RNA sequence: AAACUGCGAAUGGCUCAUUAAAUCAGUUAUGGUUCCUUUGGUCGCUCGACUUGGAUAACUGUGGUAAUUCU
RNA sequence: GGCGGCGACGACCCAUUCGAACGUCUGCCCUAUCAACUUUCGAUGGUAGUCGCCGUGCCUACCAUGGUGACCACGGGUGACGGGGAAUCAGGGUUCGAUUCCGGAGAGGGAGCCUGAGAAACGGCUACCACAUCCAAGGAAGGCAGCAGGCGCGCAAAU
RNA sequence: UUAAAGUUGCUGCAGUUAAAAAGCUCGUAGUUGGAUCUUGGGAGCGGCCGUCCCCUGCUCGGCGCCGGCCCGAAGCGUUUACUUUGAAAAAAUUAGAGUGUUCAAAGCAGGCCGCCUGGAUACCGCAGCUAGGAAUAAUGGAAUAGGACCGCGGUUCUAUUUUGUUG
């Protein structure tokens, strides 16, 4: 399921290779997981503590910081991997016509494999990070599902 | 623009530097120091519009290089040193000493001390940092580095220094019941009291600060002066002890002075 | 008004944009053929050099020849007529001489009685005609 | 970059009927009556009493 | 005076050709980096000569090219 | 013989001052006789690197076919530098903003670079073309959209 | 080029005959969408009413006392637009306060006989940050009960203050 490419996925912060009095059961082979608070009163998942998916850009098990502005959206497109579109719908004032104009400006954030419950629709939030990519800014921090989907 | 500027434009001035229109194409841009450019005041501007002493640009610069004027307990000889909030400034001979204080308005104000108020100065402390062999550090919000500092002093403090030894004798701490006052802002030089403080997590931390006769205003946490520990001021206040008087108690004390004056 | 709701701006705009546009006068001022047409380019006064002097006759009621001149400008070289103004000053205006055309009024159009011409000329080589009416200088020669 | 003023502003106002009997009449009244040289001088009195009526019509306008 | 060394000439002044989310305006961030000068700190923390070397200016003298803030 | 006071200069590092630079959210004139555009000549994203003061297809090697668009993308035009502002104005608006303060761009127009903290600098350098100066004909020397001034262009602008 | 132009019409134009309802219908994007959810009461003043106070839950403490009460607070409380306040929002310029440049355009000066001053204030469309109310308009709670609540019953990983000193 993981090491998929021509190198190896590992998260630099941690030593993989403690040498134990034995090397054989009873206390090995679970590897320590790298995680830390987010802050701004977001909670971090269990799937990113529980987890076994490598990254370098997610918000919680990843060198990214979250600072700035936090905006949301509606989530529109999942065909590009490990990051995704959203649409925010605002409205627009006109001082010569007093009436307003709804705008939609689309822009695509990051989306780690610990947001993996995500269907069409879904509410999000996300928040400002360093440039990760050439039109990728902003890290998903929640996930809200939409009306419906009981199932 | 391939550097940093060298000239400043007088309409370009900050307006606390407290210039006219009709006189010079240019203002006095004044050296890189301790303050920044919009909120300290050059020593021309001070000896040339304040204190009357100087008429022109070269007569600031006779009595500057003279070693007449001592900053701080240090003589300078730059005619555009910034001095910016509680700058100590004597001048040895005729034994005189100012401190600036912002005033019940949106300036500076002459406001003569006496020496022994002159041997110290309250600044504020702005960051705390460690060292290279385990020494805490204190950095004050005019650059002075300070070793050893005392273990109680945080993040929003105010500490008091000798001018003859660079140490720090007492100090007072960011707590509500403390007299304060604002640097910077639509609210400047009106004297409060600290009473709420509202954190928020990202972004600017306001306070509220109630005046001594019932007003009251909000700023943000840069925008904070600590002057005292309680209702007594550990400085020598300016006139009208900065209570930031509205339009029409000014005009009626204005109308009473001109009717008493004749 | 006619289409009034709350989020309707973006329509009302882009119908007034389309109704401003389907106008004669706002049609005129920002397309680039008129100015293109206009021997002028644009501008209040142009110079120019006399070619002859002709004559042309005026409408059906009003019964007289009046006097204009064939100017052609110097910014382009468009050929066109311009009307010598007031009495006896076709003796001043000579051939193959520098001449100061203005307008005549109308933004471009015929005035009165005058056929197709537009155009007034108001200095010959740099003295005024008003001048070499009233008798207050004198024309060089 | 000079160091110069550029700041004016006109102090009177010219009506927008030229030509009409009792204005010219009421215009010339007063200037016979107080002495004075042109019809400059009282279009910026007008001017002047219209501008601070117009402030203290926008006073008024505006909450006791 | 000359000349070597160091510093400044990247500031100021003039113009609107290019440029239609580009520039710019308000609001944020560098927890994603460099910073002349000034200001403050550090500058016997390291365990291993009572002052060393040769090159060039300015200068002297001698030259070329019709000609240079040339050599 | 050892031992002292106040300065000037220079110096690795650290913070500060002057800033610069890259990014976040929102806001620009007209046009459908421009309805689809981009896409192994990087367009969208992932992995690992090169370079850069730093993040980043900025660029390399490999992967998937992505990204924007009737809420006007794209393409064209502009007599378009942008803003603080100016004129008129009952209330709403319309037109202008080359122009003294702020930010950006250029020094004929593209291209490359030394020095320096900071320049792709032009009152710095190097080659191209347009134009052009002196000459014993071998060569040598430059860019007033700086201040005055001159020609051309012009309805139109000074020592 | 602006007003006059209610001859560009959002405020605020016209479409039978003066210029102008597509031949008719369906239909996507757009625009606009019915009723319905907490009413009413008390302590009192002026004499039923225009002004006053009351009808979101929980882990630590200072204004007071004798393990028992109130006050506060590290920390959380369905989200929007709209509305009021607060921060910041360069100067000059626009209104505007003061001031006999001989008035005014100006300018930030000046007045008493060393002394006293001023060098304010408002505005700064929108967008971003905050704090009282939810009337107005749109979303959601549970209908396959994978609905709340109450005390019980099974499966796991980790905290020093302890089974006489220490392993």
């Amino acid at each position: 399921d993981i090491q998929t490419e021509r190198a190896y996925q590992k998260q630099p912060t941690i030593f993989q290779n403690k040498k134990r009095v034995l090397l054989g059961e009873t206390g090995k082979e679970k590897l320590p997981r790298y995680y830390k608070n987010i802050g701004l009163g977001f909670k971090t998942p269990k799937e990113a503590i529980e987890g076994t998916y490598i990254d370098k850009k997610c918000p919680f098990t990843g060198n990214v910081s979250i600072r700035g502005r936090i905006l949301s959206g509606v989530v529109t497109k999942m065909k590009m991997q490990r990051t995704i579109v959203i649409r925010r719908d605002y409205l627009h004032y006109i001082r010569k016509y007093n009436r307003f104009e709804k705008r939609h400006k689309n822009m695509s954030v990051h989306l780690s494999p610990c947001f993996r419950d995500v269907q069409i629709g879904d509410i999000v939030t996300v928040g400002e990070c360093r440039p990760l990519s050439k039109t990728v800014r902003f890290n998903v921090l929640k996930v809200t599902k939409a009306a419906g989907t009981k199932k | 623009a391939r550097g940093p500027k060298k000239h400043l434009k007088r309409v370009a001035a900050p307006k606390h530097w407290m210039l006219d229109k009709l006189t010079g194409v240019f203002a006095p841009r004044p050296s890189t120091g301790p303050h920044k450019l919009r909120e300290c005041l050059p020593l021309i501007i001070f000896l040339r519009n304040k204190l009357k002493y100087a008429l022109t640009g070269d007569e600031v610069k006779k009595i500057c290089m003279q070693r007449f004027i001592k900053i701080d307990g240090k003589v300078r000889a730059d005619i555009t040193y910034p001095a910016g909030f509680m700058d100590v400034i004597s001048i040895d001979k005729t034994g005189e000493n100012f401190r600036l204080i912002y005033d019940t308005k949106g300036r500076f104000a002459v406001h003569r001390i006496t020496p022994e108020e002159a041997k110290y100065k309250l600044c504020k402390v702005r960051k705390i940092f460690v060292g290279t062999k385990g020494i805490p550090h204190l950095v004050t919000h005019d650059a002075r580095t300070i070793r050893y500092p005392d273990p109680l002093i945080k993040m929003n403090d105010t500490i008091q220094i000798d001018l003859e030894t660079g140490k720090i004798t007492d100090f007072i701490k960011f707590d509500t019941g403390n007299l304060c006052m604002v640097t910077g802002g639509a609210n400047l030089g009106r004297i409060g009291v600290i009473t709420n403080r509202e954190r928020h997590p990202g972004s600017f931390d306001v306070v509220h600060v109630k005046d001594a006769n019932g007003n009251s205003f909000a700023t943000r946490l840069s925008n904070i002066f600590v002057i005292g520990k309680g209702n007594k001021p550990w400085i020598s206040l300016p006139r009208g002890k900065g209570i930031r008087l509205t339009i029409a108690e000014e005009r009626d004390k204005r109308l009473a002075a001109k009717q008493s004056s004749g | 008004g006619k289409c009034r709701g709350l989020r309707t701006a973006r329509k009302l705009r882009s119908h007034r944009r389309d109704q401003k546009w389907h106008d004669k006068q706002y049609k005129k001022a920002h397309l680039g053929t008129a100015l293109k047409a206009n021997p002028f380019g644009g501008a209040s006064h142009a110079k120019g050099i006399v070619l002859e002097k002709v004559g042309v006759e005026a409408k059906q009621p009003n019964s007289a020849i009046r006097k204009c001149v064939r100017v052609q400008l110097i910014k382009n070289g468009k050929k066109i007529t311009a009307f010598v103004p007031n009495d006896g000053c076709l003796n001043f205006i000579e051939e193959n001489d520098e001449v100061l055309v203005a307008g005549f009024g109308r933004k471009g159009h015929a005035v009165g009685d005058i056929p197709g011409v537009r155009f007034k000329v108001v200095k010959v080589a740099n003295v005024s005609l008003l001048a070499l009416y009233k008798g207050k200088k004198e024309r060089p020669r | 970059p000079v160091a110069r003023s550029w700041v004016c502003r006109k102090t009177y106002v010219t009506p927008r009927r030229p030509f009409e009997k009792s204005r010219l009449d009421q215009e010339l009244k007063l200037i016979g009556e107080y002495g004075l040289r042109n019809k400059r001088e009282v279009w910026r009195v007008k001017f002047t009493l219209a501008k601070i009526r117009k402030a203290a019509r926008e006073l008024l306008t505006l909450d006791e």
